[PDB]
């Protein structure tokens, strides 16, 4: 539960980190597309243990952990749905975009808005 | 400037006192009327909302 | 941290682990690696702020309202008792919200925690939560913006009226 | 506007462009090629222009039934894949002049020789406005070509602006 | 008529290159910028925002549900209804007829 | 089979049969055409390449467009209000008779 | 200072608000320790309970 | 609500006794802190509202927009400063002057218990709005501009005076606390028709309702950059104010005459959105494009449901924000290139990269990206008109395309595309202007993470 639950947040935790970075409090213009690129291997290996965790036992859950709103009978709340679609998409999903922010790296090599191409595909 | 002032505070000081001696006069009126005309003003009886109908409008 | 009456939940039943195989499985190394790695500073981060917490223990407390006169006991137009009323009766309208909340949660929990058979096993908060949505909707349902313990009980007394009739005829 | 001359010349090129699009292959579209200029060739001569001016208007409506609905455009051509792509890279030379003096700092050398360019438009601008008021009829120009320079140390007149512009790949 | 020509639009940077945009003269415009800066966003914003996150239970909805639970609670407990249709108890109401 | 032109879909220029037939009268206009359009590219170049010049420079075209541009009322309105009406009478009296669903519907 | 007495103006205005505001709650006192609501018996060293 | 009043009042003293070089810094450092002090007015109740006196109180209606009223005039005090720098002290003293009269009377306008006091008060900020627009506009048909504004006003405003009196006389009192309890039905007659429309069309011709909502593009087009932002923030939302107020006393009449005004406003949604396509003026688009979000909050507060009452209040707050970011961004290309003409300034992005980011930001809280309060508040809306008539979503669909069309097209057509040759004088962003865009943006998407405190009483 405990590691299920935190491995697939950090996965999208860790996915934001490059996005909260340009507000320039540890910020490496010289390679950025390097370390967008970084974060996305990074998550799809973290994303691995949880879909490893369904394969096996079927292990699936929802995470609502912050109470956004409440409308009279209506209650918002950030949640997320760690289920079958979303536990074989996410490894995928980042599977494809690794290859392409590493194929962006060279196809994309002159532009001089790279960085805020990184941002973009992020 | 001291002038301009003081003679306003001065005359605005007993239009104050005629303004509300003349409030006090009109109730002093209409009480005095109320007593001397019960027949005209009866005490009402008064329901509870339990009581009274009133019909519904749905907002729908 | 809850009450277990109100947000109840079934007693839990996990199989034991049954390996029918001699690999190693990648779980298990993976948990062990995520309690010592993971759980334990965390949990030492946490023991310590407790105790920062034990040296200066202080209260809060759950408010409690006196109950006032319904607007059903309201002279016409006397507001002095009109107010009383109606700030309770807007009290009590939150409150019912909040029940159907409860209510929706409840609902919400069996059907992912039941899976594959929710359709089946749920049907207890089924009913509960069709219920109260019923009584919620009576109450409250079609008052408008501008609602108020009038209006309600206008409201209320129309559906006596419509029930009285229908049990004459009958 | 247009000449029969450059008429027929354009209708040639288009036809031909049209033509390569069909055949695509290089051996095909020289047999093919050939043959559309042959067609070309045998009303090279014709005298009666009212004759060629009918060759021309059949040739125009044979062209738009035979012309590729999707023909090859040059990816920077207008229309093409390319088209417009770099503008957005492309800065105009003003926009230097506001240049905080610390950005200028760091190309001491680039914005010296700006300066020179900058002296060479002002001391020049007087010479090119009188020398187009000399050459411009009373009625205005009637066409929009420019001169050049008639003596040693002026410049064509309105030059800046073709000299000094973005390049093509400016980024 | 005798009347004086449209002046000429001035360039804030061309005397100061430095201009915050807020006055001609230097010392007032970086004072316009500093009080903007602080009042408008150390304070206001960055104070405000935290003043509004730990704003006392806004309007109740925390009691309510506290609320909501004990009554949820003592009700299942003592076999009542969860909520009545009446909002009102009928036998303070008199019926017209 | 001939070019059928549409609003949306004009003549081509090669098509079109008053481009092979250009008399004396028809080169003249054309010479007019380029005259005045000569004169403007002019008036515009000698501001467009002045130095000196910091600027918008003002065009009374465009000025005169959206000064003339700057210069099926009641039927979709009584159409919608029959609309909407209709609907709503319907829907009115089915709740009365108790006849419409709503079941869990207790936001509005 | 000359310098920068105008800048206590305001502020002295928000604390002579504040001040009026405060006064006329003294005059709005009719049902203080009244309502159904929240009435309830004094504590020993309270003389009101609010103000 | 004293201590609103008087601090804001001495801003009056402020001003006339500063150094001449101060006044802009003191006026605009000292208004930041009273609307710092604006924050103390979120403490609301579940239950009753925040009743400081016999004249003035505070709900969850009213306090939300206060807090954006006192929010505005430091922000219009920046955005003004620069166009003024010519003006000499006494008339600039005079324009601010101006600003802080306009904010005492709707500090006092959005409290007032009693609905004649809420009137006068409500009229009283005709006359610095109408002085603003006359004596500092640049362009001759400003003065035109002030006459229909004013008489569009007063055209409704007097038959609201007869209304509220007659009511007064016959009920016994307008405090708004004693209406909510001596409320009585409205039966049906004509002469409760014509107290409906009394009581009403004063507060549709300030939204403005569609149909007579002519005065809003012209008043826009005319107005100073600081009378468009208090115009289309907060002028326009005392009659949604109004509105939610007043409806209270009109049931059930409102049932069957909402109807036409339902009607004009779905429909001229649709036609105020549409018309954005193919405006040349950029102020003018603004303008039509407020038209077009206000009638979303008439319908709301006409449906009167309460999800719709929640809906309008945030979509008040989100457009006020956002209309007047929108107007800053528009007046920041003038003082450039002084003209309005959309076509006449394009790829500006290449020039301005930062500026078109602010752009970007206020073209999509523009078009309502979840999860901003102007998709809260329009969602809210759209939700609670679909019960009303499941029919209206086609309408609502249809409003949220052309709204994302035109909103990307002011985009793409001013800030895309090539730059125009000959327009030279676009120089860098000013520090100014860049901390006056931000500081509409910033609170508006700061209320994404808390948006309970804009979604009014009914919440
Ligand atoms: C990928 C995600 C990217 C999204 C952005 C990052 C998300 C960060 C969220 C997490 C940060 C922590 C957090 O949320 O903070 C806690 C809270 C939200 O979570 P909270 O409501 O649970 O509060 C936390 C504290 N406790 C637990 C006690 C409740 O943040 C806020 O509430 C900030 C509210 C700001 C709103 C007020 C703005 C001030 C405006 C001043 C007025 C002037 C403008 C005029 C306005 C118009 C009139 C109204
Ligand atoms: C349908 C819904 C859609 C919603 C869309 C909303 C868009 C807004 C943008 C999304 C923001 C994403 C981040 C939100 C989570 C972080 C905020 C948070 O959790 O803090 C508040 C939380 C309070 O918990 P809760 O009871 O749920 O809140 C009720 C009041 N609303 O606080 C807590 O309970 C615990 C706080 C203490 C944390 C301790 C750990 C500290 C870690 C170091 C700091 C980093
Ligand atoms: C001139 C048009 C006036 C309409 C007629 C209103 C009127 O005179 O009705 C009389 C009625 C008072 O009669 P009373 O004896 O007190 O009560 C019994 C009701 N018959 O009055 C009433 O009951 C209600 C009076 C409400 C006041 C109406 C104010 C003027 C109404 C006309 C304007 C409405 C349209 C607004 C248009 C704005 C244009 C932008
Ligand atoms: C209760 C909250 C109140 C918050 C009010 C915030 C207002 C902030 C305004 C700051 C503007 C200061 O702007 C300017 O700075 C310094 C202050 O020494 C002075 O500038 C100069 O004045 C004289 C000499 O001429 C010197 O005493 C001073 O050292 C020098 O700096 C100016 O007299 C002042 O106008
Ligand atoms: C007896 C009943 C009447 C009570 C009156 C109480 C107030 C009396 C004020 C008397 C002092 C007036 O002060 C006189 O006017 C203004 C502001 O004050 C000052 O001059 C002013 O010039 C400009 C503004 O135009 C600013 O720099 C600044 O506001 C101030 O220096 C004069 O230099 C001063 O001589
Ligand atoms: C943009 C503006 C939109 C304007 C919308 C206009 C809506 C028009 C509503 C029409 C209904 C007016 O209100 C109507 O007045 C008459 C007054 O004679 C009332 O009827 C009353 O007079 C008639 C006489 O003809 C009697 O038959 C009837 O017994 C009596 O009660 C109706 O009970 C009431 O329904």
């Amino acid at each position: 539960m405990n590691m299920f639950s935190s491995l697939s947040l950090v996965t999208l935790l860790l996915l934001t980190m490059p996005i909260m970075m340009m507000s320039f409090n540890t910020y490496k213009p010289s390679n950025y597309p390097l370390y967008v690129k970084t974060a996305i291997s990074y998550a799809f290996i973290t994303s691995m243990i949880p879909t490893m965790m369904f394969i096996h036992s079927g292990q699936e859950l929802i995470i609502s952990n912050w109470h956004w709103l409440t409308i009279q009978t209506l209650k918002l709340s950030l949640s997320f749905k760690m289920d079958y679609f979303s536990m074989m998409f996410i490894p995928v999903a980042l599977f494809v975009t690794w290859s392409i922010m590493e194929f962006s790296m060279w196809y994309m090599y002159s532009d001089p808005n790279i960085n805020k191409f990184f941002k973009y595909l992020l | 400037q001291l002038l301009y002032i003081t003679s306003f505070v001065f005359v605005g000081y007993y239009l104050l006192k005629r303004q509300d001696y003349m409030y006090a006069v009109r109730d002093h009126d209409m009480f005095s009327y109320i007593k001397s005309h019960p027949e005209d003003f009866p005490e009402k009886d008064k329901k509870t909302y339990g009581e009274v109908f009133e019909e519904f409008h749905p907002v729908r | 941290s809850w009450d277990k009456d109100v947000y109840p939940e079934p007693p839990r039943r996990t199989p034991a682990p049954s390996p029918q195989t001699s690999l190693p499985n990648p779980i298990t190394y993976l948990t062990k690696a995520f309690d010592l790695l993971v759980d334990r500073p965390v949990t030492l981060v946490r023991e310590f702020i407790e105790r920062q917490h034990a040296k200066n223990k202080y209260y809060y407390y759950h408010r409690e309202f006196r109950r006032v006169p319904d607007i059903t006991e309201c002279q016409e137009k006397d507001v002095l008792c009109m107010f009383e009323a109606e700030m309770q009766w807007r009290r009590d309208y939150k409150v019912d919200q909040e029940i159907v909340n409860i209510i929706q949660e409840r609902l919400k929990a069996c059907q992912q925690r039941e899976g594959e058979s929710h359709r089946q096993n749920c049907a207890k908060e089924l009913e509960q939560f069709t219920q109260v949505v019923k009584a919620y909707q009576d109450r409250y349902h079609d008052l408008g913006a501008h609602y108020s313990a009038r209006k309600c009980l206008a409201k209320q007394k129309q559906r006596m009226l419509a029930e009285r009739k229908a049990a004459k005829e009958a | 506007y247009l000449t029969h001359q450059q008429k027929v010349l354009r209708l040639y090129k288009r036809a031909l462009r049209h033509l390569e699009s069909w055949c695509i292959h290089r051996d095909k579209y020289r047999y093919f090629a050939c043959l559309l200029r042959a067609r070309f060739d045998e009303h090279k001569n014709e005298k009666d222009m009212v004759k060629a001016t009918q060759l021309l208007r059949e040739a125009e409506e044979e062209f738009w039934h035979g012309q590729h609905p999707q023909p090859y455009i040059f990816p920077e051509s207008p229309g093409g894949t390319s088209y417009e792509r770099y503008e957005c890279y492309k800065v105009p030379e003003w926009c230097l002049d506001d240049w905080h003096p610390s950005e200028k700092a760091m190309y001491p050398d680039y914005f010296a020789k700006r300066e020179q360019w900058k002296k060479l438009r002002r001391e020049s601008w007087e010479r090119e406005v009188k020398q187009l008021q000399e050459e411009t009829p009373v009625g205005g120009p009637r066409t929009e070509a420019l001169p050049p320079a008639r003596k040693q140390g002026d410049l064509p007149p309105l030059w800046w602006h073709i000299v000094t512009r973005p390049r093509e790949r400016p980024m | 008529w005798q009347e004086d020509p449209e002046p000429e639009d001035e360039n804030l940077y061309e005397k100061n290159p430095d201009s915050h945009g807020y006055d001609k003269d230097p010392a007032v415009d970086i004072w316009n910028m500093r009080v903007v800066f602080f009042f408008g966003f150390s304070i206001v914003l960055v104070l405000g925002s935290t003043f509004v996150a730990y704003l006392p239970d806004y309007r109740m909805q925390e009691w309510a549900r506290r609320e909501a639970e004990r009554l949820v609670k003592y009700r299942e407990a003592h076999g009542l209804p969860i909520m009545e249709s009446n909002c009102f108890d009928p036998s303070k109401i008199q019926l017209p007829e | 089979p001939k070019y059928e032109a549409s609003r949306l879909s004009s003549l081509p220029t090669t098509l079109d049969p008053a481009e092979y037939d250009i008399s004396s009268e028809t080169r003249k206009a054309q010479a007019e055409r380029l005259a005045i359009r000569s004169r403007l590219k002019r008036e515009y170049q000698l501001q467009y390449y002045d130095p000196s010049r910091r600027g918008v420079i003002e065009d009374p075209a465009l000025v005169r467009w959206t000064y003339a541009r700057s210069a099926f009322g009641i039927g979709p309105l009584v159409f919608w209000y029959y609309v909407f009406k209709t609907d709503r009478d319907r829907k009115e009296k089915l709740i009365q008779e108790g006849k419409l669903d709503r079941t869990f519907n207790i936001s509005y | 200072v000359r310098d920068h007495w105008v800048h206590v103006l305001v502020p002295m205005g928000f604390v002579f608000g504040y001040y009026l505001d405060r006064k006329n709650d003294e005059k709005l006192t009719a049902f203080r320790n009244k309502s159904l609501l929240y009435k309830r018996e004094l504590k020993p060293n309270e003389e009101v309970t609010w103000k | 609500m004293l201590k609103y009043i008087i601090p804001t009042i001495m801003l009056m003293p402020l001003t006339w006794l500063s150094k001449n070089n101060m006044i802009w810094v003191n006026s605009t450092a000292h208004s930041l802190l009273i609307s710092f002090t604006s924050l103390l007015l979120m403490n609301q109740f579940g239950d009753n509202s925040l009743n400081f006196s016999l004249l003035f109180f505070s709900d969850s209606l009213s306090t939300p927009l206060l807090i954006l009223t006192m929010w505005l005039l430091p922000l219009m005090l920046m955005a003004s400063q620069h166009h003024l720098s010519k003006e000499n002290l006494t008339r600039k003293k005079l324009f601010i002057t101006m600003l802080i009269s306009l904010q005492l009377f709707l500090i006092m306008t959005f409290t007032a218990m009693e609905l004649i006091l809420f009137y006068i008060l409500f009229e009283a900020t005709l006359v610095p709005t109408l002085i603003i627009i006359t004596r500092w506009g640049n362009q001759t048909e400003r003065l035109n501009a002030g006459l229909y504004f004013l008489f569009y006003t007063l055209a409704g405003s007097l038959p609201l005076l007869v209304a509220l009196i007659y009511i007064q006389n016959t009920v016994g009192s307008l405090n708004f606390l004693m209406l909510q309890y001596w409320v009585q039905p409205v039966h049906n007659s004509w002469s409760n028709v014509f107290m409906w429309l009394a009581c009403m069309m004063a507060f549709m011709v300030k939204m403005p309702l569609y149909g007579l909502h002519l005065w809003l593009p012209k008043a826009h087009v005319e107005a100073p950059i600081a009378g468009s932002m208090v115009l289309a923030a907060v002028l326009l939302k005392l009659g949604g104010y109004g509105m939610l107020r007043i409806t209270l006393i009109l049931n059930p009449m409102t049932d069957f005459m909402a109807y036409p005004f339902i009607m004009l406003s779905l429909w001229g949604m649709i036609m105020t959105s549409s018309i954005c396509l193919r405006q040349t003026d950029l102020k003018s688009l603004i303008a039509y494009s407020s038209v077009s979000h206000m009638a979303l909050v008439i319908v709301a507060i006409l449906i009167q449901t309460p999800w719709s009452y929640m809906g309008a209040t945030a979509l008040m707050i989100a457009h006020g924000l956002t209309s007047s970011m929108l107007f800053c961004l528009a007046n920041s290309n003038y003082e450039r290139i002084h003209s309005r003409t959309m076509i006449l300034a394009r790829g500006l992005q290449t020039l301005l990269p930062l500026m078109a980011t602010w752009w970007l930001l206020a073209s999509l809280t523009n078009l309502a990206l979840p999860p901003t309060i102007n998709l809260i508040g329009e969602l809210f809306v759209v939700m609670s008109t679909f019960s009303w008539s499941n029919i209206t979503i086609i309408l609502m669909g249809v409003n949220m395309v052309i709204t994302a069309l035109y909103s990307l097209y002011m985009l793409i057509m001013t800030q895309r595309g090539k730059y125009t040759y000959h327009i030279n004088n676009i120089s860098p962003s000013f520090t100014r202007e860049n901390a006056l865009m931000s500081l509409h943006i910033l609170p508006l998407l700061l209320l994404t993470l808390n948006p309970k405190i804009i979604l009014g009483p009914l919440y």
